């Protein structure tokens, strides 16, 4: 899960990435594409990350801007 | 348990051969093309334990050979007046689709300590070192994390995290989690995920990693820019890679965004596959038809490189081991500076000739000194390195990789010796039988094979015996085939490697069944130049062989002389 070389740490699996912390918009906009919408639930769903707050817990946790998200 | 019916490669590399399905899948052992050679017999590095020898011989320090026969004067740097930097660029891109050894992270740590306890195995300090004064130092070292982890029962072995095949795995990923992370699943378009904050001239930049001590931050910690997200986690190690990455992405992108317009009905998984198997098919294309070709010759690609005649289950796809040592020969091509050059081919001001222990992780000069154009046009115009018996690898990788990110400068030939001891691969001597070639034994006998008894004096002082000799460093050391970059054994190990890759890939872009005989036909025009005219601001490209081409304006032509991918015959029916 973590990968490194020469000492440095590459990438950590375990880490959210900023760019899916936007999916976030989708889950909470009323009026977004409900075939969208579902499959991201169900992404998330796939990461133990069951709710939206979930989800912002994590991201903040690991170090991602989650203002937007109050 | 595989399929009958598959349309697609998964992502592991799982099931492409269907009577063996490991081989080629990612996280499995290397291969081994001969039996370990271990200083206790199966899992202690030559060159552990203080006193022990090697065949009777003392074991040159890794540094002192680099310092005593890798080290020349930057000064007279030759270029390479048949090579484009490309072709280096090009080498480290396809190295990072086959083959990435595990190690463990930061009792001791290795980056600060310098005991060897397990798994720390640093390079100790010759007498009178250029650099490192204190020779009670050492230049850190992690041995690869072995594949059968807590066990003496067994010999050592070490991992392979990427999928053999050569199928654009530093794109799209080799483990299912990361290659869902690296799409856009904003939509049913089939995308890969583009940085959502920066923009290269309006085009796509890769998205964002995390990284808790991000090293790409350390480089320049007012810009805070951290590093970038690929395929291959290896993708901001310099910007030139990075640029590699970026250019195939927004192909990736380009060709789902016109199979969507081809084909209206196709759902955002089918987009995501064609597009990913034809990027795919144009990695095998560009690597089989004008990259290795350059590298080992004429006479040697005939001869390790047969005409394809079809898939063959019983070919062994997996990486040997030896391979990840031998592969690194294109370290030798490394000129010492990134050279970024602007719409007129003229350095672009102000710093057109970046010292390379400046780039390294500089993820922050592709986002604020001007995206990837300049940094390809450097690589399509700048000779590569001419590697020479007396000029082998240059200092901005001997003594200062990794500066900026790292308490002390590593050396990067130091640890390719290094790396093939913790590795337990045999010497010289052992390898040219494997490869029916001449085992010298003395220094005349070396002289003769390498053409150079000044360079066999050097070897035998450091080494006692060309058994002795480590697999990267003899390689390198032979002279080159002609119209080749590499010497006869290298050629060897490389070309059986590539020949393998291709006859045990099911989904070989020339086998039967994978495209239809119109796709092959359209697929034949592919070239790297034209990718780069589809998805940069660049207008005059390097005319084929992009590899071989390097002068401007002598080399280069108009993009719009160039015909584009046809995808007429991807249209469903
Ligand atoms: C920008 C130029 C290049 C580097 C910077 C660079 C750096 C590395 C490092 C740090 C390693 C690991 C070192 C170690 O063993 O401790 C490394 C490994 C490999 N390289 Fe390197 N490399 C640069 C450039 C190239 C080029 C042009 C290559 C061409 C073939 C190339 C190959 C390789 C290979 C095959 C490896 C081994 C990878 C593995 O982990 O299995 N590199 N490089
Ligand atoms: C998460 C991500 O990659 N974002 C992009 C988004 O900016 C773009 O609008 C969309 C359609 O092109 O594709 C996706
Ligand atoms: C060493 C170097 O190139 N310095 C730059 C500096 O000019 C620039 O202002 C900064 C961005 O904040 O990135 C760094
Ligand atoms: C079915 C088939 O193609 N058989 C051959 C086999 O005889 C040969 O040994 C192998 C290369 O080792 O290539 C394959
Ligand atoms: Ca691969
Ligand atoms: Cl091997």
């Amino acid at each position: 899960q973590v990968t490194s070389q020469n000492g440095i740490i590459l990438h950590d699996d375990s880490r959210m990435l900023d760019h899916e912390l936007q999916y976030v918009d989708v889950l909470i906009n009323p009026n977004a594409n409900p075939q969208t919408k579902e499959r991201l639930k169900a992404y998330f769903e796939s990461q133990g990350l069951n709710t939206v707050s979930e989800i912002v817990q994590k991201a903040k946790q690991d170090g991602l801007d989650t203002s937007k998200y109050d | 348990t595989c399929p009958e019916q598959d349309k697609y490669r998964t992502i592991t590399g799982m099931c492409n051969n269907r009577r063996s399905p490991t081989l080629g899948a990612s996280n499995r052992a290397f291969v081994r093309w001969l039996p370990a050679e271990y200083e206790d017999g199966f899992s202690l590095p030559y060159g552990w334990t203080p006193g022990v020898k090697r065949n009777g011989f003392p074991v040159a320090l890794a540094r002192a050979v680099s310092n005593e026969i890798v080290r020349f004067p930057t000064d007279q740097l030759t270029p390479d007046q048949e090579r484009s930097l490309m072709f280096m660029q090009w080498g480290q891109l396809l190295d990072h689709d086959l083959d990435f050894t595990p190690e463990p992270a930061a009792g001791v740590n290795c980056e600060t300590s310098c005991v060897q306890q397990p798994p720390c195995f640093p390079l100790k300090i010759p007498p009178n070192d250029p650099r490192i004064k204190n020779q009670a130092d050492c230049i850190p070292f992690f041995r690869s994390c072995p594949a059968c982890p807590g066990s003496n029962i067994t010999i050592r072995n070490q991992i392979n995290a990427l999928t053999s095949f050569v199928d654009a795995s530093m794109v799209y990923g080799s483990e299912e989690p990361l290659a869902r992370n690296l799409r856009n699943m904003s939509n049913q378009l089939g995308l890969l995920a583009v940085n959502q904050r920066f923009q290269d001239n309006g085009r796509a930049l890769l998205p964002f990693d995390n990284l808790h001590d991000d090293p790409c931050l350390l480089t320049n910690r007012s810009a805070r820019i951290p590093c970038f997200l690929a395929g291959d986690t290896r993708s901001s190690e310099m910007p030139e890679l990075t640029s590699m990455h970026t250019l195939l992405l927004r192909e990736h992108n380009r060709l789902a965004t016109e199979l969507k317009s081809l084909n209206p009905r196709w759902d955002g998984e089918r987009l995501y596959q064609e597009a990913r198997k034809i990027v795919g098919a144009m990695v095998q294309i560009i690597t089989y038809r004008d990259y290795l070709p350059l590298v080992l010759g004429p006479t040697a690609m005939r001869k390790y490189l047969p005409t394809y005649r079809s898939y063959n289950d019983s070919v062994d796809p997996r990486i040997a081991n030896v391979f990840t040592n031998a592969f690194r020969y294109g370290h030798t091509l490394i000129q010492p500076f990134m050279f970024r050059l602007d719409n007129r081919y003229q350095p672009m001001e102000p710093n057109p000739r970046v010292p390379l222990s400046r780039v390294f992780f500089a993820s922050w000069r592709v986002v604020l000194e001007g995206g990837i154009d300049p940094i390809l046009r450097g690589l399509m115009a700048t000779p590569a390195k001419l590697n020479r018996q007396n000029q082998i690898a240059v200092d901005e990788i001997r003594e200062r990789l990794f500066e900026q990110v790292m308490r002390i400068g590593l050396d990067l030939p130091a640890l390719n010796m290094q790396r093939s001891r913790d590795h337990g691969l045999p010497g010289y001597n052992a390898w040219r039988r494997f490869c029916g070639l001449p085992q010298p034994e003395t220094v005349g006998q070396l002289g003769t094979v390498l053409r150079n008894l000044k360079l066999a004096r050097k070897l035998m002082e450091q080494y006692g015996t060309p058994n002795n000799i480590d697999i990267w460093m003899g390689g390198v050391s032979e002279p080159l085939k002609r119209k080749g970059r590499v010497g006869p054994l290298l050629a060897c190990i490389i070309g059986t490697q590539f020949r393998k890759l291709r006859d045990g890939d099911r989904f070989w872009w020339e086998n039967e069944g994978v495209f239809s005989m119109q796709q092959r036909q359209a697929l034949a025009q592919i070239s790297l130049p034209r990718i780069i005219c589809d998805n940069t601001g660049i207008t005059t490209v390097s005319k084929n062989n992009i590899f071989m081409s390097n002068s401007y304006p002598r080399d280069f032509v108009n993009c719009s002389t160039l015909p584009a991918l046809n995808l007429a015959s991807w249209r469903e029916a």
